[PDB]
């Protein structure tokens, strides 16, 4: 059993209401989950406003952006779930603000609020395809220069569709449709028996 | 030196 | 194009692979646009198709200078999701090898920094000490680096009977080895010049660009996730964070030499106070059963078979757990469905943020300055590219 | 004996052609192994060059597709084991300079016979033998005549053995195109009859290769003597200048009697290390391309020839200078076509 | 607890001291002394072929399949070594041997795919697949690195004596 | 003033995917020539190179008439 | 005097020179680079064997590809392989470069460097042990010793 | 229906942007074929540009067209600045790959699953 300190669960819950009241407009759900982490969920339009309040509020200074990520729940209408994890060196706490973005409904960029996001937002576009308005220079960071398709999307094949080899005839590296010599063995692992939720 | 025994 | 010149992927100066498309008016750098992904390999997507225990080896490869400290971050994360915590001896071990690993990273960062600067003898001096440390890894895990020793429920196997004594002899002496490097670089009439007042980063700007590492500590911001948010038993030890002022390449360096010193203080304690006990959780549910038990008890075989073939079956949830990896804050955001294989595992790499800062650090600087600044960020392209 | 063809068509797929190819290391060869490997065929490449040189061929073949065997032409046993398990044998053995220990007969007629001879003993389904175009048993160049001698013999050792007969080949690393371009070193570029009355029809190497490969996988070709020729003929004059044109190097065609010139070829021939020109080469160079009245090769075997000007830029680029290296073929003027 | 790594009168004595440091390069000479000192220390290198860097019993090294003393190969094709391999390296297909027992018709470890994690060593119930001590198996051709049951069984027979000693030393720990 | 039409006519026939002797000043690229929307774009660009003046993104949309192009170029 | 003998001896000399002094150009893609820096380091001195610590893409006799050869880096590897001298060699190091390694099924990793550069010695192991690389470099030395370039010239 | 717009409010405005990009590429094709020493013909390349710009001619929705040119503009910026090399540009031409026939009889003769 982990050493939970209820002292935290309460204080972070209380801040979650604080933020919910301060910004009734964009906060949809706030919840301090077990594991004692607070996640304020905001409408995509509240990206700029909710972050700024956290970066510049005396009672909630959240100066650095730990991470910007986008889980992809294909079932969810709004496929991506942009998650921003922020740290507060003054109150030694962490909060996560998560929004929802569909493939062709872009989110605002927070490079203004935190310049850390300049790179992570490019990372989210390259892997998942979400677009960030007002971004200084959005362009693929991790994928190859000519890569077609957004890789971390759940609908993208792991091996992908193209692989590279050197061809003598043309004396230059050349893509070809992927041909694998031992396909990824897809072990089915889920057990047909559940675990009675505690 | 896996085993110190010759 | 102001003579745009790719720093080039193959360059001894560029750690690993870095194309820095730089436009330089003669020997002055006007703008640095680092290119990344020369080492993207898919580590984040591959993990979704693998079970929790078979994704542990990926973390060692994310930033392999710091082989284990990275594991601890996934461990902690998977332990939180399961609400299980490791046994007392395992915790001390992880702090013991957590620190040994910090030294290993700093010996790389300080000595590799010098090799690019042009000092080559410090690298050979300390790579011999590194070597000796690797041997600890090997005699504990089996592998010199890429051990897989720190698993999600504790470490894998107790320390060999005799390691602690040797992690003492070494520690008892390593100091002098750090001292030597010093007599060679800390006050060199020339190290200072190429390092002092190069890449100064303000305190407000360091927090803003998410630097979170020595890079923040070097600017005078006091933040060590190991003291602010204790993980494992780094709370029971006593160490001094080496904060810096006049943050610049030289100051941060001094900080990295000082944490090498402070880690020897933490290692000493761990050897002095490591408890008798088990090194893995007793829940066969999360930790694999001992081989004598699985070969004599039916419940243990069933638990061995299911654990290795299927998996932990972590309860559904999501967590961001960050430790203080030698480079800086290493965090895993591990979203998890009830399944035995994860759903997402964004690895926050202290390094994706640091590189971004290269632009705001190396401004109006010469070609040689860029080489010095890539060194003062300890960029391991594995963590950045993931 | 066969291998059902499974796969999508690229590397790591199977086509079922196990083929010994004795002279693969060659300029043509390199290409033959390329397609055979691309298609997924099993390729056995006999070699007598050192292993370091054979390395270039390893990468185009997929894992286990390419097998390399040590082989000596004088030793009959080596040819025997190479064709043991092949069902297709392709012979590209040829040279321009009669070497100390191998005569034109050997490289063209003697050896290529023993090879097909064994292939039959083995029971290979088909043998493809390659001999130069316009090869009369009476042609001036010993080379061409000797080659002619071979295409006959091998018939008797191996009946219904395809005999593709390519023209001089156009391709990167070829001689036809590079040789002329390399005349730069020579201040003046001798051209018999001032490069006239020796109309020549080049053929891209790949076209030749693809053609050859297609032969291996087609029942229509048996005893066929195809002639891969090209998409356009040329008087040697335009060819020479054109080359120099893309190379962007001056041209001074100079008339020099073939009589005296055969002597220049003799001079280089004298050189120990791979003579650059050959008395025979000289003659061959002037031997006018013959018109086409034989079994159609390209197109007939399935590949549409590729014009010289199209890929010339790639073959002649290395010969340009610091700036000329940046010129492209369409701003350049393409030389006229003389069918004659 | 924090510490200031670099946080900071002018007297002739002081200045003259400082000026001498710049003028006659005093600290630079200090650095030369350190390297001259080691020049006199014994070098730490080992004759690689003649002397070998020490590896203790858990070293993972090269894969081998063990056999029972009697001579019956240990593997019983439960195939969870395949299940837990992180890289998909091990491929196993099995059928009941005429004896009626259960054995693997094909066991192929692709060593180029393998990342030498040592979990297979961990997972096997009969402990048939073990991480053998040898690390020197560099091969001229890629195909040689792919290993079928016969190479691994042969690898097992060659190194069985040391593998048995190594497992003997570390089994109490596991 | 006609010199412009002289040049404009020369540019239209030279690309050779249009005006095979059906070139007319009243002729409209989209209306009767059938040349594609994109091809027109190529045309306007072409005219820009010979004229030495680059016409804006939009006004290309209004002129599908060579004669109207000469009208605008003269301005 | 038989030239054949004269030739073999000469070849050997040539082989001894290339095999004694192999100046490696290492890439350090990934981590197996850390295990090579260890070779260069004091326990297992590469120099003692004549292998220089490091050289540029030109003066380099052997290229050691350590680490994953990702699809973006694949065009470069080739360039640098193509920018080396006429007597050149490639020692693939690491399961990530021998084949694909832990990242074989990924979309951004070339499944092996021998698909982009011809490879002469494949050194196995996720962090192939430094001694193992040293074993691999020594096997390249035995591969060169056996090469007989001039005798084939003479017999050709 | 009822969808928030990305860059243009209607296909009309969007098409304006496509025109601009076409021009951009059209003006760029020649330069690339020279700065990359590619062995292609400017005319040939310019047709390729047309190919791509039409491969996606069917899109009717304004939002999809806007992101397509968002992607398109970054493509030419990497094409320019020579971030893409010859190997990444030529890939567009699919030069090495063997073309597959689409005739039923052709497929029948070769692949199990067409
Ligand atoms: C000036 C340039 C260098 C001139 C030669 C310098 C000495 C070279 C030499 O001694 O070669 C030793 C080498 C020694 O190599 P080796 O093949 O005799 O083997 C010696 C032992 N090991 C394998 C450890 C090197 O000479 C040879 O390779 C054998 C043939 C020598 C033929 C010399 C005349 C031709
Ligand atoms: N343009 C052209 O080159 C034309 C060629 N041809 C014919 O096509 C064939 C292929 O041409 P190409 O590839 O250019 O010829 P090459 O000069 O490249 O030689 C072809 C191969 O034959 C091998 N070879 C040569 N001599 C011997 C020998 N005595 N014993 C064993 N092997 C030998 C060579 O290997 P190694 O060098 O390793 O010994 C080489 O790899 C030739 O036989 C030629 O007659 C016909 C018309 C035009
Ligand atoms: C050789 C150089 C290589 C350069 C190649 C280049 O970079 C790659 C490329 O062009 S990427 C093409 C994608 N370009 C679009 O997707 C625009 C789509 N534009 C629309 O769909 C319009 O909204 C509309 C409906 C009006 C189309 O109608 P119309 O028939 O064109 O008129
Ligand atoms: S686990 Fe041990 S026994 Fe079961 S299959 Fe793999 S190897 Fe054979
Ligand atoms: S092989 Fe193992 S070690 Fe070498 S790079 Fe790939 S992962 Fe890192």
């Amino acid at each position: 059993v982990r050493p939970r300190s209820d002292v935290t669960h309460k204080q972070l819950s209380a801040f979650g209401e604080y933020v919910a009241e301060i910004l009734p407009k964009y906060v949809q759900q706030v919840q301090v989950s077990c594991l004692d982490e607070l996640e304020i969920c905001i409408h995509p339009d509240g990206v700029i406003p909710t972050l700024t309040f956290l970066r510049d509020h005396t009672n909630a200074q959240f100066k650095s952006l730990a991470d910007l990520t986008a889980v992809d729940v294909p079932t969810r209408q709004n496929r991506f779930e942009i998650v921003y994890n922020l740290l507060s060196l003054r109150f030694n706490s962490r909060i996560r603000v998560k929004t929802y973005a569909d493939e062709l409904t872009p989110i605002d960029s927070i490079v203004s609020v935190h310049i850390a996001a300049n790179w992570y937002e490019r990372e989210v576009w390259d892997m998942f395809g979400v677009f960030f308005f007002n971004h200084p220079d959005l362009r693929r960071i991790l994928t190859d220069y000519g890569f077609e398709g957004h890789p971390f999307r759940k609908d993208f094949p792991l091996t992908g569709y193209v692989e590279l080899r050197y061809d003598d005839e043309v004396k230059r590296v050349v893509a070809e449709p992927v041909e694998l010599a031992q396909e990824f063995r897809k072990f089915d692992l889920n057990s047909p028996w559940e675990a009675f939720p505690a | 030196c896996m085993t110190d025994d010759p | 194009t102001n003579m745009t010149l790719n720093f080039g992927p193959q360059h001894p100066a560029a750690h690993g692979v870095l194309r820095l498309v730089l436009e330089l008016s003669g020997e002055m750098v006007r703008k640095c646009d680092p290119h990344i992904g020369l080492l993207h390999r898919g580590t984040e997507k591959l993990i979704e198709y693998k079970t929790y225990l078979q994704a542990l080896p990926y973390f060692d490869r994310l930033d392999y200078v710091s082989m284990m400290c990275n594991e601890q971050a996934y461990s902690i994360a998977v332990e939180k999701l399961l609400n299980i915590q490791p046994p007392p001896r395992a915790q001390w071990i992880r702090v013991l090898f957590g620190e040994i690993t910090r030294i290993l990273n700093h010996i790389m960062a300080v000595t590799t920094h010098a090799l690019d600067i042009g000092a080559m003898t410090p690298f050979f001096w300390m790579f011999e000490e590194r070597e000796k440390m690797f041997e600890f890894y090997e005699r504990v895990s089996g592998a010199r680096m890429h051990a897989a020793y720190i698993r999600p429920g504790g470490v894998h196997q107790d320390l060999p009977l005799g390691l602690l004594d040797d992690i003492y002899e070494f520690s008892k002496n390593f100091s002098l080895r750090i001292d030597e490097v010093e007599e060679m670089l800390t006050n060199n009439r020339i190290w200072r010049n190429r390092t002092v007042d190069i890449g100064v980063v303000t305190a407000e700007d360091a927090l803003n660009y998410g630097f979170s590492g020595v890079m923040l500590r070097g600017s005078g911001i006091q933040w060590d996730l190991r003291k602010t948010q204790p993980y494992d038993v780094y709370d029971q030890v006593e160490f001094d964070v080496p904060i810096g002022s006049r943050g610049d390449c030289y100051d941060r360096y001094l900080c990295r030499v000082e944490e090498m010193r402070q880690s020897l203080r933490i290692i000493e304690q761990c050897l002095n106070k490591m408890p008798p006990g088990e090194i893995k959780v007793d829940d066969a549910k999360v930790s694999p059963p001992k081989r004598a038990e699985m070969k004599t008890s039916m419940e243990s075989l069933i638990h061995h078979f299911k654990l290795y073939t299927e998996g932990y079956q972590v309860p559904p949830g999501a967590t961001y757990t960050a430790i203080e990896a030698p480079k800086g804050e290493f965090g895993v955001y591990l979203v998890s469905d009830g399944s035995s294989r994860p759903y997402r595992c964004k690895i926050k790499a202290p390094g994706f943020a640091h590189l971004a800062g290269l632009d705001k650090m190396s401004k109006g600087h010469m070609l040689a300055d860029v080489v010095a600044i890539i060194g003062t960020q300890d960029i391991v392209f594995g963590e950045i590219d993931r | 004996h066969a291998v059902i063809p499974h796969g999508k068509g690229g590397r790591s797929s199977v086509s079922g052609v196990v083929a010994t190819v004795f002279g693969a290391t060659g300029f043509l060869g390199r290409y033959v192994v390329n397609h055979l490997g691309r298609m997924g065929s099993q390729v056995i490449i006999p070699y007598r060059c050192d292993v370091y040189d054979i390395m270039h061929l390893r990468l185009m073949g997929d894992l286990g597709q390419l097998t390399f065997l040590e082989w000596d032409a004088r030793d009959k046993d080596s040819i025997r084991k190479a064709v043991q398990h092949s069902n297709v044998v392709i012979n590209l053995i040829g040279r321009e300079w009669e070497t100390r220990n191998f005569d034109f007969e050997d490289v063209f007629v003697n050896i290529p016979r023993a090879i097909a001879q064994a292939s039959k003993e083995a029971g290979v389904e088909r043998f493809i033998h390659v001999s130069h175009l316009n090869a009369s048993m009476k042609s001036s160049s010993k080379s061409l005549r000797s080659k002619a001698v071979g295409e006959k013999e091998v018939r008797s050792v191996f009946p219904e053995a395809i005999i593709i007969r390519p023209s001089d080949i156009f391709g990167r690393e070829d001689r036809f195109l590079n040789h002329f371009a390399n005349y730069r070193w020579f201040l003046a570029v001798p051209l018999v009859s001032l490069g006239f009355k020796t109309v020549k029809q080049p053929v891209y190497v790949a076209d030749v290769s693809k053609g050859i490969v297609n032969a291996t996988k087609d029942p229509d070709a048996v005893g066929k003597t195809f002639a891969f020729t090209g998409p356009n003929r040329y008087l040697l004059f335009h060819l020479v200048k054109y080359i120099f044109g893309m190379t962007h190097r001056t041209f001074i065609p100079y008339p020099l009697p073939l009589f005296v010139y055969s002597w220049i070829g003799k001079l280089f021939g004298l050189s120990p290390f791979e003579p650059w020109t050959t008395k025979d080469k000289v003659e061959r160079i002037h031997i006018s391309d013959v018109m086409p009245t034989d079994l159609p090769g390209l197109e007939d075997l399935g590949v549409q020839p590729t014009p010289l000007e199209l890929k010339s830029i790639e073959v002649l680029r290395r010969h340009r200078t610091y700036r000329w290296l940046s010129s492209e073929i369409e701003e350049t003027k393409p030389a006229k076509t003389v069918n004659y | 607890t924090y510490k200031y790594v670099n946080k900071k009168e002018v007297d002739m004595k002081s200045a003259t001291d400082n000026a001498a440091r710049i003028l006659m390069w005093t600290e630079l000479i200090r650095g030369l002394g350190m390297t001259l000192s080691y020049l006199f220390r014994e070098p730490a290198t080992i004759n690689y072929p003649f002397e070998k860097g020490p590896l203790s019993p858990r070293f993972r090294g090269e894969h081998a399949l063990r056999r029972y003393p009697s001579g019956e190969e240990r593997c019983i094709a439960c195939k969870l070594c395949e299940a837990i391999c992180p890289a998909q390296a091990i491929t196993i297909e099995a059928e009941p041997r005429a004896d009626g027992s259960r054995r693997t018709t094909r066991y192929d470890i692709d060593m180029t795919k393998c990342i030498y994690c040592g979990f297979c060593q961990e997972a096997c119930p009969v402990d048939a697949i073990v991480e053998g001590p040898n690390f020197e198996f560099s091969t001229e051709t890629h195909e040689e690195l792919l290993y079928n049951k016969e190479k691994l069984l042969n690898n097992g027979d060659k190194w069985e004596a040391e593998i048995a000693a190594n497992i003997q030393a570390d089994y109490l720990y596991r | 003033l006609d010199g412009i039409k002289d040049r404009v006519l020369y540019v239209l026939k030279l690309y050779d995917k249009i005006d095979p002797e059906k070139l007319s000043v009243n002729s409209h690229f989209m209306k009767d020539l059938g040349l594609d929307s994109l091809d027109q774009v190529e045309i306007i660009m072409a005219m820009e190179d010979e004229f030495g003046f680059e016409i804006p993104d939009i006004d290309a949309e209004k002129l599908m008439c060579p004669q109207e192009i000469v009208d605008y170029i003269a301005d | 005097s038989r030239a054949e003998y004269v030739v073999t001896k000469l070849d050997d000399l040539i082989n001894w020179a290339r095999r004694s002094s192999l100046w490696p150009m290492t890439f350090g893609l990934a981590c197996c680079a850390v295990e090579m820096m260890h070779m260069a380091a004091p326990r297992y001195d590469m120099d003692r064997f004549g292998v220089v610590f490091r050289a540029s893409p030109r003066q380099a006799d052997v290229m050691i590809v350590a680490g994953t050869l990702t699809n973006k880096m694949a065009p470069a590897l080739r360039k640098v392989y193509d920018q080396m001298p006429e007597p050149r060699y490639v020692v693939s190091m690491g399961s990530c470069a021998n084949g694909g390694g832990y990242y074989h099924y990924s979309y951004s990793v070339v499944r092996g460097c021998d698909r982009i550069v011809p490879v002469d010695i494949y050194v196995p192991g996720c962090p192939p042990t430094a001694e193992a690389l040293l074993y691999g470099i020594l096997q390249l030395q035995r591969k060169i010793k056996r090469e007989q370039k001039l005798k084939i010239w003479y017999r050709r | 229906t009822s969808v928030k717009p990305i860059f243009s409010r209607d296909l009309n405005e969007a098409k304006r942007r496509v025109r601009e990009l076409y021009r951009a590429w059209y003006r760029e094709v020649p330069n690339t074929v020279h700065l990359m020493q590619l062995d292609i013909t400017v005319k040939q390349g310019r047709d390729k540009v047309r190919e791509m710009f039409m491969k996606n001619a069917h899109v009717t929705d304004p939002r999809v067209v806007d992101l397509l040119v968002i992607k398109g503009k970054m493509e030419l910026q990497e094409t320019i600045k020579v971030w893409k090399q010859r190997t990444h540009v030529m890939r567009f031409f699919h030069e090495t790959e063997t073309p597959r026939p689409k005739d039923f009889l052709s497929k029948f003769y070769m692949g199990h699953d067409p």
